[PDB]
Parts: structure tokens; sequence; C-alpha cells
DNA sequence: CATAATAATAGTTTTTAGTTTATT
DNA sequence: ATAAACTAAAAACTATTATTATGG
């Protein structure tokens, strides 16, 4: 299994909230203890980050306009307490807000380049944010077909549960991305940063076979 | 092992107590040998069985070099020990007999084997300060007494500190029954007065605590706590 | 069921 | 404390007449008896002692110089030079043997040998939590002849009584049977007499003394002595008890090649890096996980492991409707109040047990062993007591500690496809079963590998030739249950298994 | 447990053990609404039931914790 | 004494040991 | 700071959780 | 991937011994 973060650090994540932690600190949390419980797992399961919405871009191809202001923090590999001090020690918010449409391009060529000789049953790409980061539109049908192909499932974590204008419009643009993909029960795989604390905030029971 | 075991090793310990400076040559051997046979994790060796330690408290010998070496891995086992037995997070105080002989070793090495120039000797302090509420004849408390009244002088700058907490520890603990325990007390504090008021003297900082305390502690005293008051 | 963070 | 059996045995000639040479004489089917409960005592109570004494022989043995009254073996623990030691005795010209070596023909006084047995109790420097004594003759008649010494032995007898001695008669072979109450009528100690017949049987309860019990059978003890805490303070003592235990062999014990010396074992833990000496503060234990090494004190993950008391944390009452039988993590428990520690203990267990029973609820806690344990959940079921036709209590009141698995317990199995089947194969099984079914009993098997090896074990320990052979009780009755079937088998794979099914492959 | 203390120790190799949270016992324990139910009764059960009654070591403190010339 | 194994007093009758027994 | 003292401590056996080594 | 023993069994029953409540 194969499992991408294509985390957003926009400002509107350095955002915090009265009531919950910043989208950014949420983001931080479950990063960190999904990590320990990988790390403390000996499933062996390769783990990429991607971070949209960095000052500056980093990815394996930076395209002329769009994969910009995006960062691939790590590529899929397994998890160790290194990565986890880079999650909470290296992991800063950004000022720019780019497309995190970008963003899945590069974390499904990423997927492509590092699926590879796998034993990879699955493959999964994980996005934490509030939906009010920028994006384009226009990569959706290339996005869609490329995701279908590749076979990767997709997630959303969110700051509220299933907010801005801004924040509104990428939820249904998320909402038709997944129904395409996987119907309405891809509506299933949209969740909150809450809800993903409360559910991860226990490590996975060892299980074995006969 | 059994209660011959121990009888046996008393009659060692009578036997060096006694018995010494003369022929006290043909023991290095025993000494290791015991030192080793120690360092066997196998507790089958009794908690009453600690009186090996008191054992391996050795004053009859040159000590040679060769002992010197094996007082450093005593040194370190005891500080290990005592981390057990001080701490109740193992649920374990094992005190009875191996608090007691642990205290009575570490006198009878640290004798001739250290200066208050370290650490270590801190960290013993620290162990030894915690002589709360210990019934049964309070015996392993009265030996670390009569270990810092043997060694008063190897904890130097660090008697300042505290001081007020070894002051009323002391006065009271000679203040109790068990007589023994009271004299002990009383030549445990005597040590502490006359170490304290050497290190105070040759200070910079002697007004500080000179006033803070003593004079001060003295005439509050104003039975035989007023010949106590006397000498300070 | 369990995919990705849930995986 | 532990039992003090003496098997008193006459000599006196009123064992070695037969009421044919085809059968046992009075003596040495005695010893073959004597022998199978030496072996039974081994397999059960080692620190039990048994003796073994002779009276009305020509010589005598004991430290009161009682004549006539020899003693084979004293208060001990049963060896095996002692039970070879009859053996030479047992069977025929075993008796020819004896007579050669020991003699017999003297009379004797019953209040004599009362008198030395008495010592022999007195000689033991250990409590004993029975004083039994069985005597071993089929005839009453010497003390039946004369009255004065008749009269002596039974206010001894009595007097051992007042002592606690219990006796015990057996019924020997005698062509003109026991013929019981010439002496013996009120001679014995008794909790329940029905013995008033003249008794021509031969025996009385020799069957079970030959039958050779393979058990340990440990003296009853608490397991635990925990404390059942209700919310934080309403605290009762309360028994914890394995009901069963698995019970496994015996250690080896290591021997020297030539002095079969036991060998003082020490494995010292040291640096072979240098040689050196190594101590338990001189180690640290490790786990690397990932690229990282972690290092601790083995102190640390005891305080690490320390989560709860010793104790039981009540966490409700849920019904006992609501178990899944295939939940089950190890052998159960069971639950007693104690008044040592809490008086109204057993009153507030009885009410609970009640009102569980009544309310069918089981009372779920968080129990902790010991310290240094991570506490668990159990259900406590109400365990009624269950007095048999003799009104013997088969089932204690109480309660029944079974273990709730955790998440992590269940493991993920590689399921198939659910299919069905006719109901006319399903009635086939139900015939099948019919045929095949037993009436289950809790003592209905033994672990055959340790009753050989209890076998192995006896017969070197008698350096036999040839150890008799345990038997398989686990082993199907395969020719019986074809008997009992028949062709339903082949009909019924007919009905499911066509004609190509390879039985294993 | 072991996993949160050696996490600790992973990224803190210098410090005690890290102290159990409070959710692990939160689902250790029951729903505290029944304790609310059954605190009258134990009460009760308490009044009505007559009970009558050391630790190994408390060590690692002695009690609690630590001018004009 | 009823139900109890004399072999070991205090110890209830120990029966033998048998083994399926078809109904 | 003495003495018919006295009794709270301890130390033996059980039976759990650590583990090899083939086992598939 | 461990189904036998992996490895040393966390624990009271039933018996004693140094404490001091005090004797003075």
């Amino acid at each position: 299994a194969a499992v991408v973060l294509c985390m957003d650090v926009g400002f509107t994540m350095s955002n915090s909230i009265p009531g919950i932690e910043s989208p950014f600190e949420q983001a931080k949390k479950v990063i960190t203890m999904f990590v320990q419980r990988q790390v403390f797992a000996e499933n062996k399961d390769e783990i990429a980050l991607v971070l949209f919405g960095t000052d500056g871009t980093d990815n394996p191809l930076s395209g002329g306009d769009q994969y910009q202001n995006i960062t691939v923090h790590r590529h899929l590999m397994l998890p160790d307490f290194d990565l986890l001090e880079d999650i909470e020690s290296k992991i800063q918010p950004g000022s720019q807000q780019a497309d995190f449409l970008d963003a899945l391009i590069v974390s499904m060529d990423v997927i492509q380049h590092e699926t590879i000789g796998k034993k990879f049953e699955k493959r999964h790409i994980e996005i934490f944010t509030d939906l009010s980061s920028r994006f384009s539109k226009s990569q959706l049908d290339i996005i869609i077909h490329s995701l279908k192909k590749c076979d990767i499932s997709l997630q959303f974590f969110l700051p509220f549960s299933l907010i801005t204008e801004q924040q509104k419009e990428g939820l249904e643009i998320v909402k038709m991305v997944m129904i395409s993909l996987e119907g309405e029960d891809g509506l299933d795989e949209i969740y909150s940063f809450s809800e993903s604390l409360r559910k991860l905030c226990v490590f996975k029971k060892i299980e074995r076979h006969s | 092992c059994k209660i011959p075991a121990l009888d046996l090793l008393i009659k060692l310990l009578q036997t060096f107590r006694s018995s010494r400076l003369m022929d006290e040559f043909k023991i290095g051997e025993l000494f290791s040998k015991f030192y080793g046979e120690l360092a066997l994790k196998k507790k089958i060796p009794d908690t009453v069985l600690e009186k090996v330690y008191e054992l391996l408290g050795l004053l009859g010998e040159v000590h040679p070099s060769e002992m010197i070496n094996n007082a450093e891995n005593l040194f370190r086992a005891f500080l290990g020990e005592l981390k057990t037995q001080m701490t109740s997070a193992v649920r374990e105080p094992k005190l009875p007999v191996l608090a007691g002989c642990l205290k009575g070793l570490s006198s009878l090495l640290c004798n001739f084997t250290k200066s208050m120039e370290e650490d270590p000797q801190t960290s013993r302090e620290i162990f030894n300060f915690v002589l709360q509420i210990d019934l049964k004849r309070y015996a392993v408390p009265s030996a670390g007494l009569r270990l810092f009244a043997l060694h008063a002088s190897q904890f130097s700058t660090c008697l300042l500190d505290n001081y007020v907490s070894l002051f009323e520890v002391l006065l009271k603990w000679c203040a109790h029954t068990n007589v023994e325990l009271k004299k002990a007390a009383l030549s445990a504090l005597e040590s502490f007065l006359k170490q304290v008021s050497n290190m105070v003297a040759k200070n910079a900082e002697m007004h500080k605590n000179k006033l803070q305390y003593f004079m001060e502690q003295f005439y509050g005293i104003i039975n035989k706590e007023l010949s106590i008051a006397i000498r300070g | 069921k369990p995919r990705g963070l849930f995986s | 404390g532990r039992d003090s059996l003496i098997f008193l045995v006459d000599a006196s000639k009123a064992m070695f007449e037969s009421q044919s040479e085809d059968e046992l004489t009075p003596f040495d089917m005695s010893i073959q008896c004597i022998q199978s409960v030496y072996i039974s005592k081994i397999i059960s109570s080692d620190r039990d002692l048994l003796a073994v004494v002779f009276y009305g022989t020509e010589k005598d043995k004991n430290s009161v110089n009682f004549k006539n009254i020899y003693v084979l073996q004293e208060l001990d623990n049963p060896g095996a030079k002692r039970i070879l030691e009859l053996d030479q005795f047992k069977g025929q010209q075993g008796q020819k043997r004896f007579q050669d070596m020991m003699g017999h023909g003297s009379d004797y006084s019953l209040s004599e040998v009362l008198w030395v047995c008495a010592n022999l109790f007195s000689d033991v420097q250990f409590k004993m939590s029975h004083k039994r004594i069985m005597l071993f003759t089929n005839e009453d008649n010497p003390h039946g002849n004369d009255s004065a010494k008749a009269s002596r032995a039974r206010t001894k007898a009595g007097d051992l009584r007042d002592t606690g001695i219990f006796l015990d008669l057996m019924h020997l072979k005698k062509p003109g049977g026991f013929d019981i109450s010439l002496f013996y009528r009120d001679i014995i100690s008794i909790a329940e007499d029905e013995d008033l017949r003249v008794h021509f049987e031969e025996s009385s309860k020799l069957e079970d003394l030959l039958r050779k019990v393979r058990a340990k059978e440990t003296r009853k003890r608490a397991l635990s002595r925990l404390k059942l805490k209700l919310n934080k303070d309403i605290v009762i003592s309360v028994g914890i008890y394995n009901l069963v235990q698995k019970a496994l062999k015996p250690p080896p014990i290591k021997l020297y090649r030539e002095t079969n010396e036991p060998v003082k074992t020490k494995t010292r833990t040291f640096n072979t890096s240098t040689g050196g000496l190594l101590l338990p503060s001189d180690t640290k234990r490790s786990q690397i996980y990932g690229s990282r090494q972690i290092i601790l004190e083995k102190e640390e993950t005891e305080e690490l492991k320390r989560f709860d008391d010793p104790g039981l944390m009540l966490m409700g009452f849920k019904p006992l409707v609501l178990l899944k039988k295939h939940h089950y993590l190890r052998p159960s428990l069971f639950v007693y109040p104690e008044e040592s520690l809490v008086i109204g203990s057993s009153t507030l267990f009885s009410a609970l047990l009640i009102k569980c029973l009544e309310k069918e609820v089981a009372a779920l806690c968080r129990y902790t062993p010991r310290r240094n344990i991570p506490p668990y959940f159990v259900a406590l079921v109400p365990q009624e007591e269950e007095l048999d036709d003799q009104k013997i209590q088969v089932t204690p009141p109480g309660f029944q500690l079974v273990f709730l698995p955790f998440a992590d317990d269940k493991r993920k199995m590689p399921f198939t496809e659910k299919i069905m089947a006719t109901p006319e194969q399903v009635g086939k099984m139900k015939a099948i079963v019919e045929k095949l079914r037993f009436t289950y009993r809790s003592d209905s098997f033994e672990n055959p590998v340790l009753q050989q090896h209890f076998r192995n074990l006896e017969a070197l320990a008698l350096d036999l030739m040839e150890p008799e052979q345990a038997v398989d009780l686990t082993l199907p009755k395969v020719e019986a249950m074809n008997k009992r079937l028949g062709s339903l088998v082949d009909e019924f794979k007919e009905l499911v298994y066509p004609p190509d099914y390879n039985p294993e492959g | 447990r072991l996993f949160q203390c050696l996490l600790h120790r992973a990224l803190h190799p210098r410090e005690p053990l890290p102290p159990i949270q409070q959710h692990i016992w939160n689902m250790l324990n029951p729903p505290a609404e029944v304790t609310t139910k059954s605190q009258i009764p134990l009460s009760k059960i308490k009044t009505l039931f007559p009970l009558i009654e050391d630790q190994v070591t408390a060590q690692e403190i002695f009690q609690d914790n630590h001018k004009t010339e | 004494c009823p139900g109890e194994s004399l072999i070991n007093p205090g110890f209830k009758s120990k029966k033998p040991a048998g083994g399926v027994d078809f109904d």
C-alpha cells in the first residue's frame, strides 16, 4: 500500500481558530499520530509528503505555471522517528496559496515514479486543508482520468465537518471530483481534522496471521 | 545459604576487625571471588545475606591497586543499588539488610577512597539525605549517620545547601527513642557542625549562612540540647 | 473502509 | 499438615495359610497393595510420611524394644528402596524369604503394638493433618482369646482415638471369611459404620488400594487474596482459585555423569568483548525501531507496565446473554469471598450472587492480578452452589471470572464463501451423530504423554526390565464407530462428494 | 502505553516516562452516566452493609519535595 | 468417609479414568 | 540511660511471563 | 511463524525470629 500526504501550508493554514486548532496545526498533529502508528507498525508502508502553498516550489517537475509553490517534503518511503521530527519540527506554514490540484498531479507523478516494482496493493493520496487555498479547475478531467488509471484512493480532511465561500466552492469541487471517482461513497472519504484526531489518537492494533 | 551463611559472614567480619595488619594478605583472592560471585545476577543470595556488602567493606589490608580498581566498580554498583532502593517505583524497598549493609560497606570503603570534588560525591550525599518514617528500630538510617559522621569532610560545599533540613533532622533524630540512634545522631551532628564551621570560616560568603542560621538556632535552643547549642 | 490515513 | 498413615501388618502365620495356592496368600497381596499405595503417594503427595510394622514375628525392631514388634519402614516419604524391600517379600517365596530372614509365630499385645505406633506418631517432628493407621489381617482371635489383653487393647485404642488417631481395618483373605466382631466390633474409629455381617468377603476396599491413580492433587490454597473494590472504598477480601489447572511434567534436574550430583549451575552475565564481568546495573535494555535503537533500563520498562494496583475495579453489569462462546482467552477462575480481611464480605457476596442469578447479568470488572500488570476487563458469572445426589458440593457457590479479550486478541482469517447442503444430508449427519453419541464425564481422559511419562518414571524407579504401557483413551474406537454406523458414511458421501473427490490432497 | 513511552524516549532520551493519557482511562472507564446513576445506590448499599478493614514502598521522597553583618 | 479418596484424606474420591462410551 | 519483657518482621513453596527451536 | 517448551515461575499456608508499644 502507498499513502501520500498532499498538505496545504498556505497562510489559510496559519490562521488559528478560537475553538479548535488551526488547519495547519490539526494537519501536523494528525500526520504526527499517523506516522507514529506507522513507525511503531512493522507494516513497512511507504509514505510520501507533499506540501502545497509553500513559499517556494519543490517538485519532480515544477512546470511553467503549474506545480508552483508546492514542495515535496518527503518522497514515498517507510516512516521513521526522523520523519516524525520533520513533521513536528520542520513543517512550517507557507505564505503562498498554490493550486492543490497541481500538488495532486505532483502526487500522482510521485506515486507513478515510486510504485514501480512495488508490492503496493493500495495507493492513497490524503489531502489536509480548509479549501480556502486558491486552485484551478482546468486539470479536473486529466486528474480524474489519471487517478482512475493509477488507482490511487483519495481522502480529504478538513477543520470542519462535511466556512467561507472559497471553502464552500472547493468543498463542492472535491464533492464532484470524488463522486465521479467513486460515487456517493466518495462523500464518505471526506473527513474533518477533529474526527481524525479522535479516530487516530490510538495506535493501530497489532495483528498477524496463522 | 541460610542462618549458617550469615553466621559465617559475621564470623569473617569479627576475624578481620580483630585480627588485622599482620598476615591479612591472603584475601584479595577471597575479595575478588566474592565480588565476582556477587556480580552474578542470581538473587539467590538472600536479602538477609547482604552482609556480603559489609564483607566487601574492607579496612584490613593495604587494599592493593587491584582492589582499588574494584572499588570503583563497587561504588557504581552501590549507586545503581541505591537508585533501585530509593526509587519505590520498582515497588520494592528491599531496605532491611541490603540498605544497611551497603551503608556500612560504603563507609568502610570511602574511608580512604574519595575526595569531595566530583558529582558522584553529591549523588551519594543525596542518597544519604533520605535518612521519613523508618520503623523497625530505624537501624539503616542510623548507620548512614555514622557514614556521615565518618565522612563529614567528604561532602564539603554540599553541606551548605539544604542546611536547615540537615539541622532539624539531626536535632529530632537525637530526640527519638532507641538511644543508640540518639547517640549516633549526636556524633553525626557534632561532625556536621564541625565541618560546616570549618568550611564557613574559610569562605568569603560566611556571613550569609552565618546569619541565616547558627546563632539564631542556638539562641532558639535557649535537655542536653543546651550543651549542643553551647558547642554550636 | 480503512484507506490511506485509516488503512 | 501432612498425612500420617502406618500400614500395620500381622506376622503370626495368619497370612501364610491360603484357601488355595492359585490365590495370593493374605500376606503377599497386602504387600502389593502397600506398594501400589506407595506409588500413588509418590504420584500425589511427596511430603507425606508412611510406615510399615510387623507384630507377632519372632524377633522385633523398635526403639521401645517391645518384643515381636518389628518396624520395616518408619514414617518417611516413600522411597523406591523401601518399595523394593517390600518386593523382596512380595509374591510367592517372598513370604518364604521373609520367614528365612524374619520369621513369625510368636504372639503379641495389641496394646503393645498400639503403644509402638503411638511412639511412631510421637516421633515425627512434623504436623500431620491426619492420623491414619491401616491394619491388615483377616482375624481378631489372637486377642479374641484373652479378655484382659483385649480390654487393655480397646482401652488403648480409645485413648489413641482421643489423641486423634483414626484406625482403619481391611477385610483380608480367609477361607473361613473375615468373621468380624469376634474382637473388632467397636475397636474401630469409624465416621460411618455399616459393617456388621460376618463378611466372608476377602476384601473391603482393596480394589482402589491396588488401583494406580495418576494425579498430583495439590492441597487447596487461594491463588490470590485479592481485594474487590466496588467503586473506590467498598472493598472486600476475595479468594481466587484455579478450580482447574493444566498440569505439566516435573522439571529435569541437572545431574552428574558419574556421581549424579545435582549440579550447581550459575549463568554469570559478563562482558565478552573485554572478557570482564558485568552487573545488573551495568547493562541496559534496548529495542530498535526503524533507524532508532531505543535504549532503556529494565526497571523503566517495569514502571511503564504499571497501570493499576492489585485489586478488582468493578466496571459494571452486563447480562449473561451478551456473551459470545468463541470469545475465550484463557481458562476461567473461581471467585470466593474472604472474611479474613473484610468482615461482611461473605454477606455481600451472597447478596450479589443471588441478585445476579435473578437478573441474569454478569459483573464486568477491571482486574489486576498484582503490580506492574495492565488491568483486564473480566466477566464474573455468578456460579451457583451445586450439590450432587450425595449432597456433595460439586460446583461451589461463587463467581466465574472469564477473561474478556481485547481488539487485537482476534486474528483476521481468509474466510471462504458460505455454502449450504441438502436437509437430507443434515438428517444423515443427525442419525450418524445419534449413532456416535456418547455421554460426557469430566474425568473421561488423561494425557497419554504424561501417563507414559509416569510409566517410564516408575519403571526406572523400580529398575524394571520393561515398563507398563499407558493406554491412550484419546484414541478413537474406529472399529466401534464403523460398527455403529455401517454405510451411512458412504451414503452421505455420495449425497455430497462426487465420485472423484480426493480424501486428502 | 509502551508506544507512547517509546516515542517519548526516542524523541526525548533525557526525560522520565510520560504519564498515561486520560483518554486511555476514558475508554478504560465505563460511561460516567452509569456511575452517576449508581452513586445513590452505592451510598445506600454502603450504609446497609457494614464493612470493616499497607503499600510496599512510598519512597523517592523524604517528605514531599526539596542580613546586615 | 463417603465421597472421599481414602488414599488422600481431604480429597474427594477418584473415579476410574474411563473413556468414550457411545450411547 | 538497666532489664522475666515483646512482638512485627522476615523465609520456605507454589504457578505466570517471560523465551528456542524447530515448524508449517 | 511457530501450538511440544520455549524459562524460570510474583505467592501464600504453615511455621519461625528480633521488636519494643512496655516490665522498672
